[PDB]
């Protein structure tokens, strides 16, 4: 295709923008420390460097965060004292007793095409670049990074017909098996839903199930920010009043919008994920830029 | 090609009339042209020996600068050996190699993760180094027990900020 | 016989270099001319500059551009190394002058954009001529000017400065005649902004028969400003002349300047004020001389991408950062102040002292090439590799000394561990004991 053999031709390299910021944790950091960096320096993901093996070990996001605290959270009462007093090592080994997962990494060399399908095969959002000679990290690859780089560097025509083929048609994203949350829901609650169903963004609907709003996983590190992850007893609405001042409403689609449009709308929006809603909002289910990115691949 | 190789014979001192003999000329007499006190014959020599002398206002002699060979006839020649490596130029480069505290320059006091940026771009996102400030050490007052190294380094065309969170 | 090198015939002598002399010549056949600088090869072991020539060498070859001299071919003798050059015969700028006094508006700007866009060129490849003076800027018959004479420039290397005495007094920035580091394209163009003077007025904006008071003159950076000049490139003058390297005009500045930008051709400055790329350059790029010369098809189709990519202006913002309407998603929810290497108000000894002795404490070996400079190398016990950094004092100000630490590049292939880090860990032992 168009875009399946652009991305076999290009390098990760040309995704790596001129000067970047990259923020890197020593796995003997105190856990709680390494999240309130995170939200310092402006980072949803940090590679882990254990200084006993000299190896990037592995990637530290905002799924930890959630992981913890759902785990560890009692009530509002209690401070969660693990998230204080563990050290990232630590509780990688508490995650991991049984079950071992590596660092998945990619040459500055590799193609685009090997990038996305790194992404799929491993179900990772976070693809760290290391330089095998020096052996450096040098950029976090993610699915917003390459789909706006295929938006801007690929010219519209010649165009696939499967770009104006609608959303239904072409069975793109998940309809079935939905992960929501109500208006009233309370955050721990959430975070349940996080970590069974592993999904990036929780529709938050109403009584009609009409999606009046999105709580994501990147939502969730504001708790880091305001210092408020010990009570999780609040609602998602709760928690998410503090972007109230300058918000859009929930970014949705059609199954009757072709995938042009849909991809246009989520590079100039710079989000995860679409919500399918018929006319009164009720949600018919998720367009993310994984199911995308797949369908470019394939196809 | 290789048998025709640029060799400069070079005089220094004065005269009315300086000619070079050798044997690449068959011992004639070749006029040297003259700029001031050097006099000077540009020759294409084939590779291996070739043994010559200067006629200088009538005098018949080698320069005393130059490596000589002597005959067992008494002769006392200039000798000259064309060898390949000199007419390659960086392999004629190759064989001819072989207080108070400085006041801190300004640029340094220029630091990446001081500066602000725009809010409606990606907090990822850095501006474009200055190549003095590039592999320097910059760090944050220790705090928590914790310690924040810095740097920012180069990859090909792109420019990479680090930092790294260790606790003391 | 003649004297005859690559059948070009050596005639009278151009001028005089520290190494050799530069001698016009002139082809047997065609009679094209060219200027031949002959380096006397035992004079350039005499002073060792034998790796400076290597690399001068290298870089002005690969050098093309209208305003700056071309390098044709270097031809190798036992006793001497021959670099043909590009002739102008116009001569010296500084001879023009002189003659003809002062150039008027217009054709002091054309020179001057010539001029900037060659310093400019060189900027881009990493090299500083650091000689810029009307002496080293030639004119051939059309009156285009030529940069010349590099043998007293440098390649810039990352994280280094540049403490070497160089070119002119009259020339040379406040920085350079007080011995001060710096990074050397602000002093080109200190000296860019005395040819520009010269050009206008005719005479040099810092001159003095008595040595002590031309560089008074020079660090204060006051000089006289004709009835006759233009406000506009006053204010130019006043800005590329600025004493503080910081607040001095850059090139981005000049190319941006009213009095500059007027009548400019566009085949002087084809390229974006930035040195280091960006996706729109290597778009171009990927869809496969022409630049700095008359335009050709192939040098317009990347004006034509490029103008079409600054048209929509919906490209740039993606592959840097802008420093000063809509927030960034992930920029919305989220003060600490970062500081250069550790700072000291202790003397100069004892904290080079304590810095020694905690190398010592660390198992560091470590060699001094100034009393304030250190070469620190540490053993990876793990990977069994060497880790290397330059540690440098300097003084912030009265009673304030800073330690800086620098890394090193190694030599190595393919590696364990992480070379930044590794770097970090190092320094990260020295700090915990000075602090
Ligand atoms: C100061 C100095 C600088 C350089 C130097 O070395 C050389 N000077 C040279 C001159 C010539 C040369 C070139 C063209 C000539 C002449 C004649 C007519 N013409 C037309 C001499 C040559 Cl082909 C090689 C040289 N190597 C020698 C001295 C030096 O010490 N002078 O004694
Ligand atoms: N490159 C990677 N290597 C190893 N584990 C990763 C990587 N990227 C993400 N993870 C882990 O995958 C899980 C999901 O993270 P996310 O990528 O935010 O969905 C978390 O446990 C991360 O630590
Ligand atoms: N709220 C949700 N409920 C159910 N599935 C989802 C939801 N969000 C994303 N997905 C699916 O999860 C997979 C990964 O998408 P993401 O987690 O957005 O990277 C895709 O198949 C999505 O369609
Ligand atoms: N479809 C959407 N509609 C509204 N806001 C969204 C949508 N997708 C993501 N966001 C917001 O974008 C930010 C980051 O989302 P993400 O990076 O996609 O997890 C969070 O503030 C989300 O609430």
């Amino acid at each position: 295709s168009v875009y399946t053999s652009f991305m076999k031709s290009h390098r990760c390299y040309d995704l790596i923008p001129t000067s970047s910021k990259l923020v890197v944790f020593d796995t003997s950091l105190q856990v709680k420390k390494a999240f309130f960096a995170l939200v310092t320096n402006g980072v949803r993901a940090a590679p882990l460097w254990d200084s006993k093996k000299q190896s990037f070990v592995g990637m530290l996001t905002i799924t930890d965060f959630i992981n913890i605290l759902h785990r560890y959270y009692k009530s509002a009462l209690v401070q969660i004292y693990e998230l204080e007093e563990h050290k990232i090592e630590t509780w990688r080994e508490v995650y991991l007793q049984d079950s071992f997962k590596p660092l998945v990494c990619i040459s500055p060399n590799a193609s685009l095409f090997d990038a996305v399908s790194s992404l799929i095969r491993n179900k990772i959002h976070r693809l760290p670049v290391i330089d095998p000679e020096s052996g450096n990290t040098l950029y976090i690859l993610t699915h917003k990074r390459i789909l706006k780089f295929l938006k801007l560097f690929i010219t519209e025509f010649p165009k696939p017909e499967f770009m104006s083929k609608s959303l239904e048609e072409l069975q793109i994203g998940t309809y079935a098996n939905i992960a929501m949350v109500r208006t009233t829901t309370p955050v721990y609650v959430a975070l349940g839903i996080f970590v069974q169903h592993r999904v990036s963004a929780l529709p938050v609907v109403d009584e009609k199930g009409r999606v009046v709003d999105i709580y994501s996983k990147f939502d969730v590190i504001n708790l880091a920010a305001e210092k408020t992850y010990n009570n999780l007893d609040v609602s998602v609405t709760k928690a998410l009043q503090h972007r109230s001042h300058y918000f859009e409403g929930v970014l949705k689609c059609y199954l009757h919008e072709t995938l042009e449009t849909i991809i246009n709308r989520l590079v100039e929006a710079e989000v995860h994920r679409l919500v399918v809603v018929d006319e009164n909002d009720v949600v018919k289910g998720i367009v993310s830029l994984s199911d995308i990115l797949q369908a470019l691949v394939l196809t | 090609p290789a048998q025709a190789r640029p060799t400069v014979f070079r005089w220094t001192g004065g005269g009315k009339e300086v000619y070079l003999s050798g044997s690449f000329n068959n011992w004639s007499k070749l006029p040297l042209t003259r700029d001031h006190n050097n006099f000077v014959a540009i020759l294409d020599l084939p590779e291996g020996e070739h043994q010559y002398k200067f006629f200088v206002d009538g005098q018949w002699t080698h320069d005393p600068s130059e490596p000589i060979v002597t005959s067992q006839l008494g002769t006392v020649n200039n000798i000259i050996q064309v060898k390949k490596t000199d007419f390659e130029v960086f392999d004629a480069l190759m064989v001819d190699s072989q207080r108070a505290p400085p006041i801190l320059p300004p640029h340094l006091l220029q630091v990446i993760l001081n500066k602000d940026t725009g809010i409606s771009c990606d907090p990822a996102l850095l501006p474009e180094p200055n190549h003095v400030m590039l592999n320097h050490l910059y760090a944050l007052s220790i705090k928590d027990g914790v310690m924040v190294l810095s740097a920012t380094h180069r990859y090909k065309k792109k420019y990479v900020t680090t930092l790294l969170y260790k606790p003391i | 016989g003649s004297v005859k090198i690559g059948h070009y015939i050596l005639g009278d002598t151009l001028g005089v270099g520290t190494f050799g002399k530069v001698k016009v010549g002139k082809h047997e056949l065609t009679g094209h001319k060219v200027a031949v600088k002959i380096l006397n090869r035992q004079k350039i072991r005499s002073l060792d500059v034998v790796g400076k020539i290597r690399r001068e060498i290298q870089n002005l070859k690969l050098f093309r551009h209208p305003h700056i001299i071309k390098l044709y071919q270097v031809i190798s003798t036992p006793s001497d190394i021959f670099m043909v050059m590009e002739y102008v015969s116009g001569g010296e700028l500084f001879d023009y002058i002189c003659k003809n006094g002062r150039l008027d508006e217009k054709e002091s700007r054309r020179l001057f954009q010539q001029i900037l866009s060659g310093v400019d060129y060189c900027h881009r490849h990493m090299v500083v001529h650091r000689d810029l003076k009307p002496e080293n800027v030639l004119l051939d018959a059309h009156m285009n000017a030529k940069i010349a004479d590099f043998g007293l420039s440098n390649m810039m290397s990352d994280g280094e400065f540049l403490r070497t005495s160089c070119g002119s007094p009259n020339y040379a920035a406040p920085e350079v005649i007080s011995g001060r580091l710096y990074a050397g394209p602000e002093v080109d163009i200190w000296s860019s902004g005395v040819i520009l003077y010269a050009l206008l007025c005719g005479t040099l904006p810092f001159d003095d028969d008595h040595v002590p008071t031309l560089f008074k003159k020079i660090c204060d950076g006051i000089f006289y400003t004709p009835q006759y000049l233009n406000p506009s490139v006053i204010s130019l003058l006043k800005h590329m002349l600025q004493v503080d390297p910081m607040k001095r005009a850059t090139i981005k500045d000049i190319r941006e300047h009213e009095w500059f930008k007027q009548d400019l051709p566009k085949y002087l400055f084809p390229e974006d004020p930035s040195y280091s790329s960006t996706m729109i350059d290597d778009e171009a790029l990927k869809e496969v001389l022409y630049n700095r010369n008359h335009q050709d098809p192939l040098a317009v189709a990347y004006h034509l991408i490029i103008d079409n990519r600054r048209i929509m202006n919906e490209a740039k913002d993606f592959y840097l950062a802008t420093s000063p309407t809509r927030p960034h998603p992930e920029r919305v929810p989220f003060k600490a102040k970062w500081h250069l290497g550790i700072r000291s108000q202790s003397r100069p000894n004892d904290i080079m002292a304590e810095v020694c002795r905690a190398i010592k404490q660390l198992d560091y070996e470590w060699k001094v090439v100034n009393p304030y400079y250190l070469r620190v190398r540490r053993k990876n016990p793990v990977t069994s590799t060497y880790s290397k950094m330059s540690l440098q004092l300097y003084q912030v100000d009265s009673r304030t000394y800073l330690l800086d630490f620098r890394s090193i590049d190694d030599e190595l292939t393919p590696r364990p561990g992480s070379h930044t880090i590794e770097f970090f860990e190092m320094c990260a032992n020295l700090i915990k004991i000075l602090a």
